[PDB]
């Protein structure tokens, strides 16, 4: 029979809008008095009030910050609209769009070992233009790269260090009337930066060792690259990648033993304040199965740059280090270069939506429409998108009853993004009527007091 | 059983050269350095070199450096010495040396061989009876002269080798590129000249075989 | 089937010596069983690292034991206008141990070598040497085969030929029932490998203390070659004898070669004249397959059958995931003029990093049933990884799949339990043969007594 | 080049004594040195190396001793197998340098030699020559001195002498000196004389002989 709006009080224009979204009020006072102020729209309509005095706000979003999203470093629009005004009235809810677009580019860290002895002496300048090739070209691919490298010989202990002529330990080159470094195990250089220039010029300065066996231990320092988290500088949410070149075969677990080095490798981190690997004279030498451990458990990706002599050697090696690539170093990087490019191709990423600040009287929900342009309602996440993919969310919002608040905002922001959506909300609760009080009755005239919208107390 | 064979005497012309080798029986010649010396009479003994016939590397004294090649043969278990622009200095035994344990030590060596340079043409040797002067004693002692003969050996004996007691043959001595020796036999006075003293030469280079019987001087 | 657990006796050297790194039993004139240890690392008298031997004679209770003497200054001779000397600081003497008659052979295997000559040198190299010893008269020999007196140039000059400057001599060590000692040098031939052998009784009549470098007449190393595939691979890092050619009076060699042909590895079989017999590669690389060989015959049949230990073999599991545990290889030798062909059996390991097949003993008939026995090591092995020794019978089709005994560390995690081995011994005299385990981290020794 | 001086260049001994030879290097050696034995046209035989240590087979007997820059070989109970001659080598610098070499001879009493004059043979005469020998037998010990005379005067060129080894029976010493000249010379002179001087006597033992005097 009746409707909610006739059957509740409703003694204002306010407490008529407090019932239900629905509800409208008729301020005209050419309406009879046998008919109800606080009723559905159609009702009033239909009773003879005025279209003119009829009370009935809608509420409504604003698109007040509209940048469009980006394409292909200078403001970066991920998110689109940025800020939204909604205006409720009590009870009622209002819907609103938002389009997420991954622009920014993927994070990836590469550190770059150095077989520096002296069989790489004719083998440095490809080392130092692949490195430098790496730096360059990756930084065009993606701006939020990190890169680092470091250098390697091997265990500098008899029979792989010449120990003679004392001359011959700061200068391992002594007996062929030329001078090179002295050997070493396994040194950290650079720290993953952002600093092409000075990674290229560091690269640059590398110069040859030398020792007497042609097996090199590399794998003590794929070993601590990988292990040594706080030195190398790998970040949590970024893409891994070790970069190993050389130009010979590699010492591998229970070699150590013609050093008279038993003791097994306990695959921690022994690179010191001081950059060097000081377990190199003590600890035998890495087996693959430790390696393929550690490589997985700090999530890194190997990649063997060795010359053509040895690609078959290491591609053999690669299979028993399941997800390991072997490409080769040359004068041309080219490559290399793919293996990382393509490596880079895979990585996929997901637009996951939380909200901030979201008031006690409000409540959000969402329809989610993803790559595949399905509309998956509850949801408030999409996956497996790449760089230039745009997914699209559906929020609606219903505020509790009317709050004394009448402006709060709250956060819309994707997981990972530095974007967001301000959402400013204001609580509609009054008449427009209203602002015409009148203080004095003039009507009621029994110290009752102000008349608004055709009404007394 | 480890021994050296060396090879056999050389009589050899100034300004030739010769060859001489060492032949290891008993074990490889491989195993050790193998060293040259020299010997003679007055001079003493001189080491010459060394080789190590594993891979042929030699060492030598500054002396023969020129003269001497010290060279090996694996295939054949021989170590050589050659000597180019034989001089008469060059006329001495030579031998080759190995060690025993010790790399470097000198403790099995080889029979030796013995290099003669001389121009000399083979010479039959002149024999001359050696009787006594014209009272006498109780024993006597008579004598053989052999002259002007080369080479080396001849072989002198007394009554065909009857007589070996009393006997003294003095060792070959050279002058001007000719070699000459004597011996003494003496026996009691009864026995010469009542019986019969012959002296008998026997020189091989020359197929000369002289007998010389010694009768007393008469006036 | 019947190695006492409970019943153990524990001979114990110094702190960081790694006594029981190499064992043997030794047996003086008169019979009586003894034990040899080797500790690599013990201090010197000038408290610098030379390494040492032990002679322990058998006690139900154990305990310390007494040090087999030996020469520790280096040595210098100016001879043949040149300087030889020795290095014996940190040459790891008794890193092998093994006894033949009444004779005990220790060796360092980086003792250092060098010849100085006006302003050239050999180079500072480990050549290794062994120390002889006939305690019951007090005799002392060495031999020391890949020393010499040609500067580090012409070896520069001959392409690296017959460079012998690394050998690395008694790395690994056996002696044939005649007295031929074999020593593996597997940093031979600019770490191709090689094998020195000579006679015991040759090594002590051509041996003077200060001469250095001296002759043994008698003795045949083993070949350098140019083949690629030897290149690298520690030829000789392992090595044993037996019978593989039907003819008794000719002795068989095994060598192992871990690393050989870009770390496939390989266990050649050969003659006395280091011809090669049988090859037997690896079958996945960096499982350093030929770590270990061992010979004896288990089937019973009266032909040797061999072992090989690849104890960083990687197995295959659920997902393409490998996972390292070690392998044990068994080759049974067929009649007639027949080489050895594929394992007879595979055991491999399941403890992960356990090294199981670094070490394999022939351990005799341990249950007296007829079938020689043998036990693999695995010295990380075990549920808490402080290691394991399982014992393993023999039979007419080969050996058993499942270990007949298991045997855990009762040492600290680290002790390498098991890195050495050596049985076919009754040291207690009870008709049964026993085993000694090594445990070089814990510096100390394992008797374990079979029993009725 | 390192010299080694050898001590004594020879010794008169008999057999069960301890005899010891010396040897000394310009310079140290430590213990580099060889000690050799070569009996009488004999090779050399091997006796020590590196100072003390005997080749194999070599007689307990023999001892080597020394350090540094002198060192001595002793036999003890003399063997006459014994009697040769002994040389150290010395291999501490190439080139390898040898002693001069020591004699062990056999002692016994003094002899005065037998002389015995020998003019030239009638054979000897009809061919040119004229060769006067004389043979100085059995004397000991070795040193000797003949001279010449031609009627009183000294003749000093073309005499030929010639020593033979220590007698294997009588261990004695024996001498043949030939004086050789042109017959026509000989002829010219009527007495041949030669002289031996020997410790044995302080006055020479003289024979002589006038030519054709029968
Ligand atoms: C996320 O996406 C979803 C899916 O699109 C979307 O869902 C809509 O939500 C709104 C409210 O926000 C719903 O509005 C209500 O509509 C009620 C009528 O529903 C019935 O009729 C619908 C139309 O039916 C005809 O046409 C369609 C298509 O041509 C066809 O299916 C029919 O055969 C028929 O011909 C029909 O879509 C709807 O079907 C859904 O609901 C049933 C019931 O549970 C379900 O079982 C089905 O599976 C199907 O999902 C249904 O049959 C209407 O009664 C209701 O009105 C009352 O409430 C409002 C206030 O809420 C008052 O104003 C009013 O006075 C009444 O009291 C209300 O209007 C709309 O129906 C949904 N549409 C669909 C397709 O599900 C979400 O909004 C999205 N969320 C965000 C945040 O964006
Ligand atoms: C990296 O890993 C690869 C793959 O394992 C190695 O290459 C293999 O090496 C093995 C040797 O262990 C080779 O085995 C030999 O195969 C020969 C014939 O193979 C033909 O067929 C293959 C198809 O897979 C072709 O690709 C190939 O070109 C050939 O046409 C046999 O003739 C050989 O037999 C001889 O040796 C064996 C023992 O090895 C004896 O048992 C035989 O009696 C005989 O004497 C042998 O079986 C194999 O060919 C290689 N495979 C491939 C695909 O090339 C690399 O060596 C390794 N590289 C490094 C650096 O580690
Ligand atoms: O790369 C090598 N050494 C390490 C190299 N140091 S280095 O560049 O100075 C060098 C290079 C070559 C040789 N020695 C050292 C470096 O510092 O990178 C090589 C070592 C050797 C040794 C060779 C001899 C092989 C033997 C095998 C048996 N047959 C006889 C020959 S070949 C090579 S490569
Ligand atoms: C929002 O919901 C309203 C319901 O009044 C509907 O008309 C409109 O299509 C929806 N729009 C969006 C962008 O969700
Ligand atoms: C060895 O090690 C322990 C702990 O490091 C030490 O306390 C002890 O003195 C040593 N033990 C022996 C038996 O020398
Ligand atoms: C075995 O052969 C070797 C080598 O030829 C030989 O010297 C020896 O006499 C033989 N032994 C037997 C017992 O037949
Ligand atoms: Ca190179
Ligand atoms: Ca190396
Ligand atoms: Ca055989
Ligand atoms: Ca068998
Ligand atoms: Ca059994
Ligand atoms: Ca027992
Ligand atoms: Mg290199
Ligand atoms: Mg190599």
């Amino acid at each position: 029979g009746p409707n909610i709006c006739t059957t509740r009080g409703v003694s204002s224009c306010q407490q008529c809008l407090a019932v239900s979204p629905m509800c409208a009020w008729c301020s005209d006072e050419a309406l009879p008095l046998g008919s109800p102020r606080c009723d559905l729209k159609e009702n009033l309509l239909k009773d003879n009030c005025a279209p003119e005095s009829i009370e009935f706000p809608v509420s409504e979003a604003r698109v007040l910050e509209d940048r469009p999203l980006s394409d292909k470093s200078s403001q970066v629009t991920q998110v689109s609209p940025q800020r939204i005004a909604l205006r409720l009235r009590p009870d009622d809810s209002k819907n609103f769009s938002i389009q997420v677009r991954q622009v920014e580019d993927y994070p990836v860290d590469i550190y770059y070992l150095m077989d520096l002895s002296y069989s790489m002496k004719d083998d440095l300048w490809s080392i130092q233009n692949l490195g430098t090739k790496l730096a360059t070209q990756m930084r065009k691919l993606t701006s939020n790269l990190r890169i680092g490298f470091g250098a390697f010989v091997d265990k500098p202990v008899s029979p792989y260090m010449y120990i003679s002529p004392p001359e011959a330990l700061e200068n391992p080159c002594y007996d062929m009337k030329t001078t090179c470094l002295p050997m070493f195990g396994y040194k950290h250089v650079l720290t993953l930066t952002d600093q092409v220039t000075r990674f290229n010029e560091e690269v640059k300065k590398q110069s040859v060792s030398r020792n007497r066996d042609a097996p090199e231990g590399g794998f003590d320092a794929i070993m601590q690259a990988t292990v040594c988290d706080e030195k190398i500088g790998w970040r949590n949410d970024a893409s891994h990648l070790l970069v190993f070149t050389t130009d010979a075969k590699t010492h591998i677990a229970l070699d150590g033993r013609l050093a008279g080095i038993v003791q097994p490798n306990d695959g921690q981190c022994h690179v010191g304040s001081d950059n060097h690997y000081s377990a190199s004279t003590t600890m035998d030498y890495p087996s693959l199965g430790l390696m393929t451990e550690k490589l997985s458990q700090k999530n890194i990706n190997l990649i063997f740059a060795v010359t053509e002599n040895v690609v078959n050697l290491y591609q053999n090696y690669s299979e028993l280090i399941p997800g390991t690539t072997v490409g080769v170093l040359s004068m041309d990087s080219s490559n290399v270069l793919q293996l990382i490019v393509d490596a880079y191709g895979k990585i996929r990423s997901k637009v996951e939506l939380e909200v901030r600040d979201l008031p006690e009287e409000l409540s959000l929900s969402f329809n989610a429409t993803c790559l595949n342009n399905e509309v998956i309602p509850g949801l408030k996440s999409c996956m497996g998108l790449k760089i230039g993919d745009t997914v699209s969310f559906s929020i609606e919002a219903k505020v509790r009853g009317c709050p004394q608040e009448k402006e709060k905002s709250f956060t819309i922001k994707p997981v990972g993004f530095k974007d967001s959506l301000i959402v400013q909300v204001t609580f509609d609760c009054d008449c427009a009527c209203q602002a015409q009080a009148e203080p004095n009755s003039h009507r009621c005239n029994n110290g009752n007091g102000t008349f608004e919208c055709g009404v007394c107390r | 059983e480890v021994q050296l064979q060396q090879s056999g005497a050389e009589l050899v012309k100034p300004g030739a050269s010769v060859k001489l080798s060492c032949t290891a029986s008993g074990f490889n010649i491989k195993d050790t350095y193998v060293h040259w010396v020299k010997q003679r009479p007055e001079q003493g003994l001189e080491w010459i070199g060394r080789i190590d016939p594993a891979n042929g590397y030699t060492k030598y004294d500054p002396k023969f450096q020129g003269k001497a090649t010290i060279t090996a043969d694996t295939s054949s278990n021989t170590a050589y010495l050659q000597l180019s622009s034989l001089t008469s200095e060059d006329t001495a035994v030579y031998y080759c040396v190995r060690p025993l344990y010790d790399y470097y030590a000198m403790d099995y060596w080889g029979q030796g061989t013995s290099v003669t340079v001389s121009s000399a043409k083979t010479t039959a040797p002149s024999v001359y009876p050696l009787a006594p002067v014209c009272t006498t004693g109780s024993s006597v002692t008579l004598g053989c002269l052999v002259k002007g003969y080369f080479p080396e050996p001849v072989t002198l004996t007394w009554n065909s080798g009857s007589l070996s007691s009393g006997v003294h043959t003095f060792p070959a001595v050279l002058q001007s590129d000719l070699y000459t020796l004597s011996s003494s036999v003496t026996v009691t006075s009864s026995t010469w000249p009542s019986q019969s003293i012959t002296c008998n030469v026997a020189h091989p280079a020359s197929s000369t075989k002289v007998d010389k019987k010694i009768e007393p001087r008469g006036p | 089937l019947n190695l006492d657990p409970v019943q153990l006796t524990f001979y114990a050297g110094p702190n960081g010596s790694q006594f029981g790194f190499s064992l043997d039993f030794h047996k003086d004139s008169h019979g009586r069983v003894a034990i040899v240890v080797g500790a690599p690392r013990t201090l010197g008298p000038s408290q610098e690292e030379t390494g040492g031997v032990f002679l322990c004679p058998w006690r139900a209770e154990g305990g310390q034991c007494p040090s087999l003497l030996f020469d520790l200054r280096d040595e210098t001779r100016n001879v043949g206008s040149q300087t030889l000397q020795t290095f014996k600081a940190r040459q790891g003497l008794g890193a092998s141990v093994v006894s033949w008659s009444d004779v005990i052979v220790a060796c360092a295997p980086w003792q250092h070598w060098n010849v100085l000559e006006k302003t050239e040198e050999a180079e500072k190299t480990p050549v290794g040497s062994c120390f002889l010893a006939q305690p019951e008269s007090g005799r002392r020999a060495e031999y020391s085969p890949c020393r010499g007196n040609t500067l580090s140039r012409i070896y520069v000059e001959n392409d690296f030929s017959w460079d012998k400057r690394y050998c690395e001599a008694g790395f690994s060590s056996v002696v044939t029932q005649a007295g031929e000692l074999v020593l593996g040098a597997p940093g031979g031939y600019y770490f191709l490998g090689l094998l020195a052998q000579a006679p015991v009784a040759d090594i002590f009549s051509s041996y003077r203390p200060g001469i250095l470098l001296w002759h043994v007449s008698s003795q045949s190393l083993s070949f350098d070659s140019s083949n690629p595939e030897y290149f690298d691979g520690y030829w000789g890092y392992s090595v044993a004898v037996g019978e593989f050619d039907g003819d008794l009076n000719t002795t068989e060699y095994v060598v192992g070669a871990p690393t050989w042909s870009w770390t496939l590895g390989a266990v050649e079989i050969l003659d006395s004249y280091y011809q090669r017999l049988h090859r037997l590669r690896g079958e996945q690389m960096a499982s350093y397959f030929g770590h270990s060989v061992a010979v004896t015959d288990v089937n019973g049949d009266g032909r040797h059958d061999l072992l090989v230990g690849a104890p960083l073999y990687m197995e295959s599991r659920a997902d393409r995931k490998l996972a390292e545990v070690g392998r044990v290889y068994l080759f049974l030798q067929p009649r007639g003029p027949h080489a050895l062909g594929a394992p007879s059996l595979l055991l491999t390991g399941t403890q992960l990093y356990g090294r199981f097949g670094s070490a394999i003993a022939p351990l005799g008939d341990l249950d007296r049933d007829g079938y020689n026995d043998i036990a693999v090591a695995a010295p990380y092995g075990g549920p808490s990884g402080r290691g394991q020794v399982l014992v393993f019978l023999g039979q007419s089709e080969g050996l058993r799949s499942r270990p007949s005994q298991v045997l855990d560390s009762p040492f600290p995690t680290g002790s390498a339990f098991g890195f050495s081995l050596r049985g076919a011994v009754d040291i207690d005299d009870n008709g049964y043969p026993d085993l000694i385990v090594g445990a070089y981290g814990a510096n100390q020794v394992a008797v374990y007594r079979a029993q009725p | 080049d390192i010299l080694m001086t050898q001590s004594p260049s020879s010794m008169s001994v008999s057999l069960g004594d301890t005899v010891s030879i010396t040897c000394h290097a310009s310079q140290g050696i430590s213990s580099n040195i060889g000690w050799l034995q070569q009996k009488p046209g004999k090779s050399f035989m091997g006796l020590i190396y590196y100072g003390t240590n005997l080749v194999d087979g070599v007689p307990s007997r023999f001892s080597g001793s020394g350090s540094g820059a002198d060192y001595s070989l002793t036999i003890s109970s003399l063997d006459s197998e014994d009697f040769a001659d002994y040389y150290c080598v010395q291999y501490a610098q190439l080139p390898y340098t040898f002693g001069g070499g020591t004699k062990l001879e056999i002692k016994r009493a003094d002899a005065a030699p037998t002389v015995s004059i020998f003019p030239p043979s009638s054979e000897q005469l009809t061919s040119g020559g004229a060769s006067v020998v004389c043979f100085l037998n059995n004397f000991y010990p070795k040193d000797i001195n003949v001279k010449w005379k031609i009627d009183g005067s000294e003749r000093q060129n073309g005499v030929l002498n010639s020593w033979t080894d220590q007698d294997s029976k009588d261990s004695t010493y024996s001498m043949s000196s030939t004086l050789t000249l042109t017959k026509d010379e000989y002829e010219r002179h009527n007495s041949y004389t030669c002289e031996a001087t020997h410790k044995t006597s302080t006055s020479p033992i003289v024979k002589s002989f006038n030519r054709n005097e029968c």
